[PDB]
DNA sequence: ATCCCCTTGGCGGTTAAAACGCGGGGGACAGCGCGTACGTGCGTTTAAGCGGTGCTAGAGCTGTCTACGACCAATTGAGCGGC
DNA sequence: ACGTACGCGCTGTCCCCCGCGTTTTAACCGCCAAGGGGATTACTCCCTAGTCTCCAGGCACGTGTCAGATATATACATCCTGT
């Protein structure tokens, strides 16, 4: 007579876990109890931060007429935008380059 | 109970500002009363609309709701009485 | 002697002070008075609410301004700033009526 | 069979098919993702610790994740994160 | 022996009426069937509308340091955007006036 | 005795206060956002009969205001709102 | 065989050759009527919801239509359309 | 297989053709690019809605119905081809 | 000598036996792969009624027709017989784009 | 109550002080601006983090245990104050 | 799931479509004043605005009833398809 | 009533565009293969309208209270004036 196991993601309207998110809350050791909001609100701030990467990713791949997401347009998506630059200022990219910054007076004239 | 020269109502320094609302610096003179002509012919649409309206509703009193309501089926609803 | 200003920046300044206001620059009382009249030209014995009256009112208000702004368009057009008549018959006629 | 290694996989794919559903991922993009959300987490995750430390809580609801948004992510992405956090817990709270 | 209510925009995780939107297109006789994803549809659409222009009208109400928003807030809203410029063309705003707009020759020197 | 008239209130007031907290509300500017919603409302579902007449369909499903809102909303705008409701029914869906 | 593909043709032909027996018709004139008259019937049958749904009216009745047709129609036109209408319609009752 | 200018197989004579119809006796060389881009604004607008309905119809071929069920939508309403 | 007509009353003839004719004014070919490439841009392989190209090509001429009506409308409202891109942008801006 | 431009209260010999400290021997006369800007940057995330941390915990006094956790926060751990 | 048809795909001849150069020749337009006409600065007045009072018209809600009209099975006929 | 400012008439003056006119070329015409999709038809499932019952959010009402409506005194903007 149990009710059926919905998801508290749905109970959220979201798709990162608050099952795994409070999992590795409770046991990465960072306090010892955990209030019921701090995984549904640490999901979804993820879930906005991967939403944004992932749309100025497909704008970046489809800017390169290609289908399928690249290092190269995620490392590209990042440093177009400021407040991302500044999240992840001192985080490299696996196989990202850099996007093109050139300087102005080392350009010919 | 029979009114007779209202045109004139809109009197010159309120179609002035009317105008100034709408950016205009320099107003001829000729422009008052031909002014108040199209805002005349407006209000008889308008107007001859909200009233045939109304008498489809037998009502007496003209509403509020048909003015916006007769102004919506011109194209040109009004935000902020009920339409 | 008095100051005086030159003639078109006391205009301006009606300009600038009146799109920083909102309030309604047609008289309460004639206005009535003509919707009235122009009603009583068709169906008499008329009366209006004068939530009526007020709604018409911006409603006329906001029908003559832009047409006002569409003539200025047409005024800088013909390299004018005094508007004249006929760039109103003009955009009633490019309007459509 | 081996023993799992737990990922995002399933959720980055089903957050794509959200927001794009045409385009396609690699694996080398997959695990930048992966990577990020752990570097994310866990600096979302020490901070919160921090102020459990810092205010003498023992407890860690969605107001110190709020405080630590606040402090990390700056503004724009701040006040967006705070909006649908939010609105995440009101529909927790109404199940 | 019953179950315990739950409105359709809770379930949706939205705040304008699924149900009022529902009748209001039965009952504003458009079709004889209506689809159960419509009216939601149509009010996450309308919550979204309603949203941009009340950031739109507070960022204006803060801009002119009122607190409470007024039709004059509303329509330096609308129509300092261009999208909305052209949803809302052929609308008559009370009291909103007018948008600042002076044209260039207009200005003196 | 007085007979209720049913307007926009309590849904335009939660929607203020979850975008903006400290800012306030004139009635004016309320009947604005009431008439506002009625005429976009109005607009969709004139648009959305029209459809159903078009296509010979007898309903209106998502579908056809996820074509009549490409119709009537432009771009960017509409491209959120269909975002914004294909989340939404999901969620709907999945409740 | 094919479906049968509903127009106007015919009464329109009627009408023609009761106004001016003598004279010819198009086929792209025909459909130019045909539109013609689709588009003066859906315009009289929106005002018509309109003002059935502006007085809570669940019907469209002659007052109704023939309010709508002093809307749409101008002047002269409308008062016409009044004159033949009301004969049609006391013709009609009269069996 | 794709297309790149086909604005220009609108060409200038047939630009001065169609501003013939409107009785426009001297044209200028710069009204015509703007005319060809004018014409893929509203046609972009026009198969915009087209295409919308089309896809919505789960069909790949365009008819002229939706096609005059989207002039109707802009406000150009076309007669002919109704039904 | 060979005989030269003054400028105008070429146009003007074209003037008169354009509004005399009735017919299509653009070639029907370029107007097809014209739609095709604006379909392309949209959606990709999509096809067309021969009919519906008629459409398209006698709603773009009228609408052009109509934007040129405006056109000399604005023009000789500006007090030219010239008109330039300025009259059909007015236009434009006016006819509620 | 309120104040407006109370950041020049930091003045030039300040400035020039703490230079002299930094062992800067000349100090143009344009780098006052910038110094008086980026010191106004730095408090405003300091001061942005310290209240964010007093209003975490429920107060209306900002304490220097709260200065030197937003100290510990943005990298720049200060000794001295309980910290 | 199919079927069949109008579009898609490909092919050959031609002359108008266009197209570009020459050359005439029609055109926008600044500008320098001039005519004049509102723009603006006041004074005057008077009627709109504001406040208060009595009347009641009809707006709007409630009850009654009945006038009116979609549905449906059925019969048929006049317009749709086709030549 | 004073008065600056705007509308503009005309006319040079560069100046761009219309029109004639031969040439070139690709649509027009007219002509065949075909197939894919428009369009039609059988099926059975998806979906939604609609009643009874029950509850719960949303609007009328009241009110009371602080943001705003109103009021008063300087500073600067501006806008003319004077050297």
């Amino acid at each position: 007579a149990r009710a059926k196991a919905k998801t508290r993601s749905s109970r959220a309207g979201l798709q990162f876990p608050v099952g795994r998110v409070h999992r590795l809350l409770r046991k990465g050791n960072y306090s010892e109890r955990v209030g019921a909001g701090a995984p549904v609100y640490l999901a979804a701030v993820l879930e906005y931060l991967t939403a944004e990467i992932l749309e100025l990713a497909g704008n970046a791949a489809r800017d390169n007429k290609k289908t399928r997401i690249i290092p190269r347009h995620l490392q590209l998506a990042i440093r177009n935008d400021e407040e991302l630059n500044k999240l992840l200022g001192r985080v490299t990219i696996a196989q990202g380059g850099v996007l093109p910054n050139i300087q102005a007076v080392l350009l010919p004239k | 109970k029979v009114l007779r020269d209202n045109i004139q109502g809109i009197t010159k320094p309120a179609i002035r500002r009317l105008a100034r609302r709408g950016g205009v610096k320099r107003i001829s003179g000729l422009i008052y009363e031909e002014t108040r002509g199209v805002l005349k012919v407006f209000l008889e649409n308008v107007i001859r609309d909200a009233v045939t309206y109304t008498e489809h509703a037998k009502r007496k009193t003209v509403t509020a709701m048909d003015v916006v309501y007769a102004l919506k089926r011109q194209g040109r609803t009004l935000y902020g009485f009920g339409g | 002697k008095p100051h005086r200003y030159r003639p078109g920046t006391v205009a301006l300044r009606e300009i600038r002070r009146y799109q920083k206001s909102t309030e309604l620059l047609i008289r309460k009382l004639p206005f009535q008075r003509l919707v009235r009249e122009i009603a009583q030209d068709f169906k008499t014995d008329l009366r209006f609410q004068s939530s009526a009256v007020m709604a018409l009112q911006e409603a006329s208000e906001a029908y003559l301004v832009g047409l006002f702004e569409d003539t200025n368009l047409a005024a800088i057009h013909a390299k004018r700033v005094t508007i004249m008549p006929k760039d109103i018959q003009l955009a009633r006629r490019i309007r459509g009526e | 069979k081996r023993s799992r290694k737990e990922s995002y996989s399933v959720y980055v794919y089903k957050v794509l098919k959200q927001v794009h559903p045409d385009t396609g991922i690699s694996s080398k993009a997959m695990g930048i993702m992966n990577s990020f959300v752990n570097d994310i987490f866990e600096r979302i995750a020490g901070e919160a610790s921090r102020l459990a430390h810092y205010n003498k809580r023992s407890t860690i609801t969605s107001r110190e994740i709020q405080t630590a948004v606040r402090l990390l992510l700056p503004g724009e992405l701040a006040k967006h994160a705070v909006s649908e956090g939010t609105k995440a817990v009101t529909k927790y709270t109404s199940a």
